[PDB]
C-alpha cells in the first residue's frame, strides 16, 4: 500500500531533475557559466523484515568544469583563462569567491570590477588611474596608458590574482560564485595563493558549457520515467480501491 | 511548477537579445553609431539539502542539491571603439578621432 | 519472528539515511 | 588632455560587423527552440499528471 | 463542514477562468491601438488572494493594469502621434500569456480531478445513514 | 554551440586579413608608405584526460 | 458585492461602445 509513496517520491525527484535541466538550458548564453550536473540517488529503507522499499532522492554534484568556448570580441579588457583557471573577486558578504566571467569593467573612479563585484589582486581591490586605457598581459599585468600622453609612458599599475582549482573540491555558493569545500580549504588554507602557471588571453570571452544533446536526452528520460511512475501510481490506487470492499458484509 | 517560470525567463532573455541584435542591424548606416552588446546573469540559487560527509575513507560523490532560478538581462554595453571614415566632400562635416563628444 | 506473526518486542525505528558517515 | 583630432569633410561610420550579428541570430534561434521544447515537455508532464 | 471543499474548488475554478479570460483578452489586444476615447490600450493582470475565514479559497480582488512602459513607435502619420511623432503600442508578452494559459489549464484540470474524487467519497458516505 | 564560435573567429580573422589587404592596396601611390602583413595564432587548446 | 452571491436586483445591461458618444 505504501508503494504509492515511493512512486510519488520518484516522480517529485524527476520533476526536480527536470527543473535543474531547465535552469541549465535557460542561461545557456551567460558568459562564464558552469553547468549543474545531476544524478538520481537511491536511499534504501530497511529493518527487521524484507528490505524492499528503496526510495529515490535527486542530487546534484558540484559542476562540470569543462572550459567554455571562446569568442573573439577584440575588446582590450576581456580575459579567457586556461583549462582550470579562476579569477578571485570579493563577494557581497566580504568573503572571496572564484569565477570565470571575464567581462571586466572600469568604473568612473578607476575601480576595476567584474559584474557587481570588484576584482582583487596584490592586497585589496586593484585601482587604475582615473581615465587610463588598460591592457591585460598574458600573466595578469595591468598596463595603463594615460590618454594624450605619448605612448612611451605605459606603466604597470597592478596585477590580477589567479588561483588554480581542479574542480572536484569547489561548490557553487548561493550567488553563483564558487568556493572551496570545507576539507579543501582546511588542507589548502582559507585563502589560496597566486601561481604563475596560469596564463590568460586578452580580447576573447568565454561562454558556457551546456551540452544540448545531454539536455535533450535527460528531458526524454525524465518524461518517460515520470509517466511510468504515474502509471504505477494509478494502478496501485485502483488496486487498493477495489480491494477496500473486503470489510463489507 | 518552477520549470515553466524558469523557461519563461529564458524565452524573455532570448527575445530581448534578439531585439538588441535587430536594433544593431537596423542602423548599419547611421553615422557615428556604437554597437550594443547584451550581457545576462544567472539568478541566485536555492539550496534544498546541504552536502554530507566527504572523503570518509570512501569515494562517494557529493549529495547536496540546489535548484536554479533562471536568467535575467543584467546589462547592455556600447562598444566605444573607432569606426571607419567615409568621405563626403561636404565642407561642414567633422570626424573626430580618439575619444570625445561635442557638447 | 516470521512476517505476519505475533511478537513481544517492538520493531526498531526505520532510518533510511541519505549517506552513511 | 586626451582629446581627439578633427578631420573636415569625413564622417565616422557605425562600428557594426555583420558576421557576429548573423552568428548571434543563429544561436538565439536555436536557444529559443530548445527552450520551447523544454516548455512543451513540462506541459506534457503536467497534462499526464492531471490525467491521473 | 466537509462541504466547504465544493466552495473551495468552485472558487479556484472561477479564479482560473478569470485569469484565462484576462490572458485571452490580452492576446486578442496584442497589436491593438487607439481604444475608446483615444487612450492607448494597456495590458492587465490579476492578483490571487486567500480568504482567511487558516485555510480558505482563492479570490481575485481586482484587475491591475501593467506598469511596464508602453512601446513608443515613430509614426507621425497617426493623429495619436505626440510632438515627437510617437504612438503608444500596448505591452503584451506573448510567451508570458502562453505560459499563463498553460498554468490556468493545468490548475483547472487538477481542481476538476479533486472535485471528482471528493464527489465519489461523499456519494459513498451516505450509505451508512440507513 | 560548438563549431559556431570557432567559425565566427575564423571569419573574423579572414575579415581582418581582407581589411589589411585593402589598406595595402588603397595607398599604392602614397609616398613613403610601408606594406603591412598580419600574423595569426590559434587560441587555447582544451584538454580531455584519459582514464 | 462578491460575485456569486445573492442580489435582489438585476445588473445593468452590458454594452461595448465601439466609439465614445
Amino acid at each position: 500500500d505504501h508503494a504509492i509513496y515511493t512512486a510519488m517520491g520518484a516522480a517529485s525527484q524527476t520533476l526536480n531533475q527536470q527543473a535543474v535541466t531547465a535552469s541549465n538550458l535557460a542561461n545557456a548564453s551567460t558568459p562564464g557559466f558552469r553547468a549543474q550536473l545531476n544524478a538520481l540517488r537511491a536511499v534504501p529503507v530497511d529493518g527487521l523484515s524484507l528490505a524492499t522499499r528503496t526510495l529515490v532522492t535527486a542530487s546534484t554534484p558540484g559542476a562540470d568544469m569543462t572550459p567554455g568556448q571562446l569568442d573573439y570580441t577584440s575588446r582590450p579588457l576581456d580575459v579567457a583563462l586556461q583549462q582550470d583557471g579562476w579569477l578571485v573577486v570579493q563577494a557581497a558578504d566580504g568573503a572571496e569567491g572564484y569565477t570565470r566571467n571575464g567581462n571586466i569593467q572600469v568604473g568612473p573612479t578607476g575601480q576595476l570590477t567584474i559584474q557587481g563585484h570588484p576584482v582583487i589582486g596584490e592586497g585589496g581591490p586593484i585601482t587604475v588611474p582615473e581615465g587610463s586605457e588598460i591592457t591585460i598581459a598574458a600573466d595578469g599585468t595591468i598596463s595603463a596608458l594615460n590618454p594624450g600622453d605619448p605612448p612611451n609612458t605605459v606603466a604597470p599599475v597592478g596585477r590580477l590574482k589567479l588561483v588554480k582549482a581542479e574542480g572536484n573540491e569547489v561548490q557553487r555558493s548561493d550567488d553563483g560564485l564558487f568556493r572551496l569545500t570545507a576539507e579543501a580549504q582546511a588542507e589548502r588554507g582559507a585563502v589560496l595563493a597566486a601561481d604563475p602557471s596560469i596564463r590568460i588571453m586578452s580580447g576573447v570571452l568565454e561562454g558556457s558549457n551546456v551540452k544540448p544533446v545531454e539536455a535533450m536526452t535527460d528531458m526524454i528520460a525524465n518524461a518517460r520515467r515520470f509517466e511510468m511512475q504515474m502509471k504505477v501510481i494509478t494502478s496501485v490506487d485502483e488496486n487498493e480501491g477495489r480491494a477496500n470492499q473486503l470489510l463489507s458484509m | 511548477i518552477s520549470s515553466l517560470w524558469i523557461a519563461k525567463t529564458g524565452l524573455d532573455a532570448q527575445q530581448t537579445n534578439m531585439d538588441v541584435i535587430a536594433n544593431n542591424l537596423a542602423n548599419v548606416s547611421t553615422n557615428g553609431f556604437k554597437r550594443q552588446r547584451a550581457v545576462f546573469e544567472d539568478l541566485l540559487y536555492q539550496t534544498i539539502r546541504q552536502p554530507g560527509a566527504q572523503s570518509s575513507e570512501q569515494t562517494t560523490l557529493p549529495s547536496g542539491l540546489q535548484i536554479g532560478t533562471g536568467v535575467r538581462p543584467v546589462a547592455t554595453e556600447r562598444l566605444h571603439s573607432q569606426g571607419n571614415l567615409s568621405q563626403t566632400n561636404n565642407s561642414k562635416d567633422v570626424a573626430i578621432k580618439g575619444q570625445g563628444f561635442f557638447q | 519472528g516470521v512476517p505476519g506473526a505475533l511478537s513481544n518486542q517492538p520493531a526498531p525505528p526505520n532510518e533510511a539515511p541519505i549517506a552513511t558517515p | 588632455n586626451g582629446a581627439g583630432l578633427l578631420y573636415q569633410g569625413y564622417v565616422e561610420t557605425s562600428n557594426v560587423n555583420v558576421a557576429e550579428e548573423l552568428v548571434n541570430m543563429i544561436q538565439v534561434q536555436r536557444a529559443y527552440e530548445i527552450n520551447s521544447k523544454a516548455v512543451s515537455t513540462t506541459d506534457q508532464m503536467l497534462q499526464k499528471l492531471t490525467q491521473l | 463542514a466537509l462541504l466547504n471543499i465544493f466552495d473551495i474548488a468552485g472558487s479556484a475554478l472561477a479564479a482560473q477562468s478569470k485569469r484565462l479570460n484576462v490572458a485571452a483578452s490580452n492576446l486578442a489586444n496584442a497589436d491593438s491601438v487607439t481604444g475608446p476615447d483615444g487612450q492607448p490600450y494597456r495590458a492587465k493582470q490579476v492578483v490571487f488572494q486567500v480568504d482567511a475565514a487558516a485555510t480558505g479559497g482563492v479570490k481575485v480582488a481586482s484587475v491591475i493594469e501593467s506598469q511596464a512602459p508602453e512601446k513608443l513607435v515613430y509614426e507621425p502619420g497617426n493623429p495619436l502621434a505626440d510632438a515627437n511623432g510617437y504612438v503608444k503600442m500596448p505591452n503584451v508578452d506573448v510567451v508570458g500569456e502562453m505560459v499563463n494559459t498553460m498554468s490556468a489549464s493545468r490548475s483547472y484540470q487538477a481542481n476538476i480531478e479533486v472535485l471528482n474524487t471528493v464527489k465519489s467519497m461523499m456519494l459513498k458516505t451516505l450509505t451508512l445513514g440507513q
